[PDB]
């Protein structure tokens, strides 16, 4: 089992910045690769279970950064240069197969979403 | 991007080996869909050809990243990348033939890299291996279990013979990540390996394999995970 709890959604101004979190818990949390998807679902970015590989959708590259605290099996999505069309519910999902790319069907565990509004 | 497992991945493989003292080398290239459990490869004998023994004893040595796994089982071998894993196998054939293999797997420049070392011994002169009387493997079930910090698999593997008989091997393999990775519990992997084409002397051979893990405990709910 893996359970995912997200946090951090907020209202930010255009050009602004926010940091979202997702904490994984359960027997397989240590093996959970976590990917963010947004629904205004579309891939944003993902980070491997070890914290050592990241992969970003084109729209996220160079303005968003993902990191992982392995001691808490928690990932942090730092979003900069946000624009109104980044407004969405941001979901984090996980898999146990070292998958960090865009196919949402390969993530079997899902968080509850967190709302980001840019306006 | 060159260190992650995509839904399509290529591989390169080099094998050095000997069978009953006959040294040989093989180089090949493959491709497949790791999360779907399918792959193909094209292998070429680059030293020691034509081989004086059945290709089929070599075919299972050419890729466990390409196994479809249930979503709720840690996919130990995928998790081991990019550094990868090593495997070591013993095959005991029913007429006294033995194959032992060691293998290194890594992810480099966006492709898997496989290095294989093989030693086949004690195949009898009037058996099917040394006389090229085999005709591919039946589907197999590999029983997987964690042990001593590694993942083990056991198979009762059946080779078809041209005369309609069959030729069995008992196989045990150890698969060990290069760095610590969470081990799964016990489960099974259903595998079917086909030779899809070859030249007349088996110096160029194409293979296809489909492999899918399944829970072996957990009731109906753990089916088709
Ligand atoms: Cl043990």
């Amino acid at each position: 089992q893996v359970q995912l709890v997200e946090s951090g959604g907020s209202l930010v101004q255009p050009g602004g910045s926010l940091r979202l979190s997702c904490a994984a818990s359960g027997r397989f949390a240590e093996s959970s690769s976590m990917g963010w998807f947004r629904q205004a679902r579309e891939f944003v970015a993902a980070i491997s279970w070890s914290g050592g590989a990241t992969n970003y959708a084109d729209s996220a590259k160079g303005r968003f950064t993902l990191s992982r605290d392995n001691t808490k099996n928690t990932v942090y999505l730092q979003m900069n240069s946000l624009k109104p069309d980044d407004t969405a519910v941001y979901y984090c999902a996980a898999n146990l197969g070292n998958y960090i790319s865009s196919n949402q069907r390969l993530y079997g565990y899902w968080g509850q979403g967190t709302q980001v509004t840019v306006s | 991007n060159m260190a992650i497992i995509k839904e399509f991945m290529r591989f390169k493989v080099h094998m050095e080996g000997s069978v009953n003292g006959h040294e040989f080398e093989i180089e090949g290239e493959g491709e497949g869909r790791p999360y779907e459990g399918t792959q193909t490869a094209k292998l070429k004998v680059t030293k020691g050809g034509p081989l004086p023994f059945a290709w089929d004893i070599l075919s299972p040595q050419f890729s466990k990243a390409y196994v479809k796994h249930p979503a709720d089982i840690p996919d130990y071998l995928k998790l081991s990348f990019p550094e990868g894993f090593k495997w070591e196998r013993v095959m005991n054939f029913e007429d006294g033939g033995v194959v032992t293999v060691t293998q290194d797997s890594s992810l480099q420049d966006g492709e898997f890299i496989y290095k294989v070392k093989l030693r086949g011994t004690n195949f009898p002169s009037d058996g099917p291996v040394m006389q090229k009387k085999t005709m591919g493997w039946e589907a197999s079930s590999e029983r997987m279990y964690p042990e001593d910090g590694a993942l083990k698999g056991e198979i009762k593997q059946r080779l078809k013979l041209k005369d309609g008989g069959h030729y069995d091997a008992e196989v045990k393999t150890t698969y060990k990540a290069k760095k610590p990775v969470q081990l799964p519990g016990a489960y099974n992997v259903n595998i079917k390996l086909d030779i899809t084409s070859h030249n007349e002397d088996y110096t160029i051979v194409e293979q296809y394999e489909r492999a899918e893990g399944r829970h072996s405990t957990g009731g109906m709910d753990e089916l088709y995970k």
